[PDB]
């Protein structure tokens, strides 16, 4: 069974963008997420909302995230809280210009990559490998988190967090622009929904109005 | 279905 959802936000950029249209396999024998898996997922905060974003951190993982370099760092079957088993590794490429631009004043644009946009800032993409599986993310250099409005998990230093039994961690790969568990805590089994595989449908269009266009380009599958 | 997804 599957569920055609619409991708409203920036959130998930480059390998989702505004105007998309995804293709959702429910997860329900109900199978699990698999670490670096594009999840829809009933946000805890409100779920009435369906969120997507993507599953780094699996039960049991020790996430830690470096707000200056902005990567991640994860350790498996740190359980018990116990000198748990070798890092998982989280390997980078090398920053380089993304295909977008963000301006203020609000807004991402698909720009060739030797233009500049007036009160926009061109945004760095970059390759992350979650042990196998391979993703962009993109990163606004003049940006960096303010790990004071970070959700603290009770006994944890600053960004760092265990992800606790049947609960999830999740980050949008337009890493400076998502409200993922970096901010409000971790996702229950339970609110899962299913894994994004395919985008089957793509209108080139900014957030709040009609299509600009066309991306038949983008029909395909996603990771 | 659609509907969005943040």
């Amino acid at each position: 069974i599957y569920e055609p959802f619409q991708i409203p936000s920036g959130s998930m950029m480059p390998t989702l963008l505004i105007g998309d249209f995804i293709l959702v396999e429910k997860f329900a024998e109900t199978g699990h997420p698999k670490r670096g898996d594009i999840v829809v997922f009933k946000y805890p905060e409100d779920p009435k909302l369906d969120y997507i974003k993507r599953a780094v951190g699996l039960p049991g993982d020790k996430v830690t995230y470096d707000p200056v370099s902005k990567e991640l760092t994860i350790q498996p079957g740190c359980s018990s809280g116990q000198a748990c088993e070798n890092a998982l590794p989280v390997t980078y490429s090398n920053v380089e210009p993304s295909d977008f631009v963000q301006t203020f004043s609000s807004g991402f644009f698909e720009v060739p990559k030797n233009e500049t946009k007036e009160n926009g800032i061109r945004l760095s993409e970059r390759k992350e490998t979650l042990g196998d599986v391979t993703h962009r993310i993109l990163t606004v250099p003049i940006a960096q988190d303010q790990v004071g409005m970070y959700y603290q998990q009770p006994g944890q230093q600053l960004a760092t967090w265990i992800v606790p039994p049947g609960q999830y961690f999740m980050m949008g790969d337009n890493r400076d622009n998502s409200a993922d568990s970096r901010y409000w805590g971790f996702v229950p089994e339970a609110n899962l929904v299913g894994r994004a595989t395919a985008i089957w449908m793509s209108f080139d269009k900014q957030e709040g109005e009609w299509p600009t266009g066309l991306r038949l380009s983008r029909i395909g599958g996603i990771h | 279905x659609x509907g969005g997804a943040y």
